[PDB]
């Protein structure tokens, strides 16, 4: 920041870029290094009330692998799923 | 959803063509390289004066370790293993006896500081902050063994770096 | 129209792609004539391949074609029809229709231990 | 290859020059396993010194079913003139 | 159940599944068991002669179009006699689907190598051979490509220790890296942390 | 008990290829103690090789002795193309370690292994 105006120019001219717009130096614009202290939230499971755990209870609903086919018509061919929908380029900049 | 790096097929006319030309024979591209190594010539440099300038940290940050006390000078931690249980390098090492007037304290603490990968799970997992890691990240030894903390070291750190690391864990109890 | 590429690097442009495409369809299911009725393979890649050849045959076009073929540029189209074609051949080799070759131990798939 | 008699003295030869064997019991129907006392890899050595002597590659087949040095001189004319 | 816990994806459950009876009746040659796993992955458990038509089938099959092996894997459990458990898991790019090849061998037995179908798996089968020994036949180049060069066993069979049997240190005399049997200064201190009680019912085995 | 083999069919075209492993080690040697200029003699290196294939000297399995002449043949070409070091190859000759105590006695003299 503290560059004189004609090396500032000069600084500019070669780059091709305006530089002191974007300085990669940091100054006061940054934040504070002492903040004040946060109240922070809390989750959804914070409550009272109607909080049963089995009600929520997320690792005991994982169940053991479905057996589909097991060693102990004219039905239609599947693929894994259906087929990936072709990508749109970009408009916002496709390069052409 | 996705674009096209180098699918540019180049104008042919006379005017892009005489462009690329000069491009090829006069070195425009070259100069304009020179041109951003010279703009970076008469830039403020981005050094610091260490050690008389230092790099900016957080108070999160897990530098050296340091066993803490009470505001009474009693010790915080009461032998309950949970910072060996977690720790992922297995570096520390606790014994356990009651002390003289009853208290469950601690005889062995050990941190091997070279198995140690600075974590910071021993000072999440303490129940009752007396295993922290501090700030300090300056503390290079000239031997193995001077970086195979016993509990005195430890406890040393702690009285050592107490005035800050009571204000770090201050900024940043909200947190955890 | 003449696509000036595929955009894969080292799929070349096919000049013709429904003749190809054809070709490939009709010699499908040529080798795939040689597989008993009953086995599945032969079934389901002659349904997949006549759908395929029925889309072929029913559009001029070529990005049409791509539209409702579903299977991305025609080029690897003309790419996975070959493989299909490849795999069908080396189907009538390995008999894979045939029943299972061995029965695993007793606790082989069975997790946890 | 010139003559079957040399061909029989240098099988000799590098036998005597093979420490394990005993030039006293060392004849031309002397056996490697039962009668000399040698292991297998001994044998194997064994033929491999023939090799290095002979200049030909004396396969594995062949190289097995040679218990003497007369079989030895036998293969050596047999893969030869002589 | 909304916030915490994971939604499940019906619709790639009911499309796995009609995949793997698909897979099911088109190789029954090899094909063992068929398995689609809570969180919507389709597990194809063969026969290990089938390697090369298993996964020369997904790969050019115009309803798989698996051309991308993702990882090949080798998982030891040495209460099946067939101990060692060899994983393919396949990306198919045309229908954006992943699945989930297994086979099985023990020591001796050797694996038929996929490097004709997938030449992803080169150095896969031969990081295979070189952590658990599973060898793989007509291999184009199948040697160690992990561990040390004068290397003894097999490091992640789950008979073999955490830290070795030999450990290396300089030694001056000889003027060179040596090694010597490994003896720690501080031994791994193994926890025994599983819980005594069951945590998991859906998962319990049944009693003899 | 009907198991696949590897290259072996029964124990006479697997101690076929033991041997064939032998006369490559036996003929590579002299190459090793060159250039990896090693201390040890030719005939050191070469009892070593012989004491590393009479150690196996107890397999009746085809499929066993089919993995060790794999592994030999490994361990040959990591020794031929220069893949080890001296170090590698020296390791087979146990020579910073102590020799260890053999009868009952001095094993109890020094500590508590069997
Ligand atoms: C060109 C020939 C040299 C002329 C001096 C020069 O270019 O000064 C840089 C001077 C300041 O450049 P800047 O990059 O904007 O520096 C901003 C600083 O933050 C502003 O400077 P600062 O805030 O850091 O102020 C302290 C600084 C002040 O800086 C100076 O005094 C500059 C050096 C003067 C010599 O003084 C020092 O650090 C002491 C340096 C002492 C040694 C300098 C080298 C001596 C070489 C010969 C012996 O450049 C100009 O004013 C533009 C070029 C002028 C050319 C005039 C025609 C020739
Ligand atoms: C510098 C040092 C270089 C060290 C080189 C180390 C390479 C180690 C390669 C080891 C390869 C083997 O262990 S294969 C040997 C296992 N063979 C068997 O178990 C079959 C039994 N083999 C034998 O009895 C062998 O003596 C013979 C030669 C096949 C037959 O002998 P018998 O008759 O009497
Ligand atoms: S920071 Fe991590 S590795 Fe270090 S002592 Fe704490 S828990 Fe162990
Ligand atoms: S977790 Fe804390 S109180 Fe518990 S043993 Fe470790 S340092 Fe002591």
């Amino acid at each position: 920041a503290s560059a004189t105006r004609l090396i500032q120019g000069l600084r500019n001219w070669a780059s091709g870029r305006d530089l002191q717009a974007k300085l990669q130096l940091r100054y006061q614009e940054i934040s504070k290094r002492t903040q004040p202290p946060p109240k922070l939230p809390v989750g959804p499971s914070h409550r009272l009330s109607n909080n049963y755990y089995c009600a929520r209870d997320g690792r005991r609903e994982a169940m053991p692998p479905s057996i589909v086919m097991s060693s102990q018509s004219e039905k239609k061919a599947v693929s894994p799923a259906p087929p990936i929908k072709r990508w749109e380029l970009s408009q916002d900049e496709p390069y052409l | 959803t996705y674009k096209y790096v180098n699918l540019r097929e180049p104008s042919m006319d006379m005017k892009s063509v005489t462009d690329r030309a000069a491009q090829t024979l006069l070195w425009t591209e070259l100069i304009r390289g020179l041109g951003m190594t010279l703009s970076y010539l008469f830039r403020e440099p981005a050094t610091i004066n260490y050690p008389f300038e230092k790099g900016p940290l957080s108070p999160r940050f897990r530098g050296e370790h340091a066993l803490r006390r009470y505001p009474s000078g009693e010790e915080r931690c009461i032998a309950c293993k949970l910072c060996e249980a977690v720790c992922p390098a297995q570096a520390i090492t606790i014994e356990a006896e009651p002390r003289a007037d009853g208290s469950r304290r601690t005889t062995r603490y050990d941190i091997d500081m070279t198995k140690c990968i600075y974590c910071g799970f021993c000072q999440e997992a303490c129940p009752v902050d007396a295993i922290v890691e501090g700030p300090n990240f300056e503390f290079s030894t000239e031997t193995h063994e001077e970086l195979l903390y016993n509990k005195e070291k430890l406890l040393n750190n702690g009285d050592k770096w107490e005035a800050e690391i009571a204000a770090n864990i201050q900024a940043d109890y909200l947190y955890r | 129209l003449l696509k000036k590429t595929t955009g894969l690097v080292g799929l070349a442009v096919c000049e013709t792609p429904h003749e190809r495409l054809k070709i490939l369809y009709t010699k499908i299911l040529d080798v795939l004539g040689h597989i008993p009725k009953n086995a599945a393979y032969r079934k389901y890649t002659e349904q997949i391949t006549n759908e395929k050849l029925s889309i072929v045959k029913a559009e001029p076009d070529v990005k049409k074609l791509e539209e409702q073929l579903q299977g991305g540029q025609i080029e690897e189209v003309i790419l996975q029809a070959e493989n299909e074609l490849s795999l069908a051949r080396k189907m009538i080799q390995w008999k894979p229709w045939e029943p299972l070759v061995e029965e695993p131990p007793a606790s082989q798939w069975k997790w946890p231990i | 290859p010139l003559t079957l008699e040399g061909i029989k003295d240098r099988v000799l030869y590098v036998l005597k020059l093979y420490d394990k064997i005993d030039p006293e019991k060392l004849s031309v129907n002397s056996h490697f396993m039962k009668d000399l006392g040698l292991d297998s890899l001994d044998q194997v050595e064994i033929i491999m010194a023939m090799e290095d002597e002979f200049g030909f590659e004396i396969p594995d087949i062949d190289a097995e079913k040679l218990m003497c040095p007369q079989e030895i001189v036998d293969y050596i004319a047999d893969k030869k003139d002589v | 159940t909304r916030p915490t816990v994971r939604p499940r994806n019906d619709v790639a459950h009911k499309q796995l599944s009609a995949f793997g009876e698909y897979v099911a009746e088109i190789l029954p040659k090899y094909v063992q068991q068929v398995q689609v796993s809570c969180f919507s992955e389709l597990e194809i458990c063969i026969h290990p002669d089938g390697v090369i038509p298993v996964l020369t089938f997904l790969r050019d099959h115009s309803n798989a179009q698996f051309k991308s092996l993702a990882d090949l894997t080798a998982v030891d459990i040495p209460t099946r006699q067939n101990r060692f458990e060899i994983v393919y898991n396949l990306l198919s790019l045309r229908f954006n689907s992943r699945i989930r090849v297994k086979t099985y061998t023990d020591e001796l037995t050797p694996v038929e190598s996929s490097v004709s179908v997938y030449k992803a798996a080169n150095w896969y089968e031969r990081e295979i051979w070189d952590m658990f020994g599973v060898f793989f036949a007509n291999h184009p180049d199948l040697r160690r490509i992990l561990t040390d060069y004068g290397f003894e066993g097999h490091p992640f069979r789950k008979d073999f220790p955490l830290s070795g049997y030999v450990e290396l240190r300089y030694d001056d005399e000889v003027k060179r890296v040596v090694a010597e049997p490994v003896e720690l200064a501080q031994e791994f201190r193994k926890f025994d942390l599983n819980s005594p009680w069951e945590a998991f019912p859906a998962y319990r085995q049944p009693p003899e | 008990t009907s198991v696949k083999p590897i290259f072996s069919r029964d124990m006479n075209e697997a101690k076929r290829r033991v041997r064939e492993l032998y006369r490559a080690w036996y003929r590579e040697v002299p190459n090793t103690v060159h250039l990896f200029q090693l201390d040890i003699s030719v005939k050191q290196g070469r009892d070593k090789v012989r004491e590393m294939f009479k150690k196996n000297a107890h397999v009746t399995d085809p499929r066993v002795v089919d993995l060790l002449v794999i592994k030999g043949k490994m361990e040959l070409e990591e020794t031929i193309n220069v893949w080890k070091q001296r170090t590698h190859v020296m390791r087979f000759f146990h020579e910073t370690e102590a020799p260890r105590p053999k009868d009952f006695l001095s094993k109890f003299y020094v500590g508590h292994d069997p």
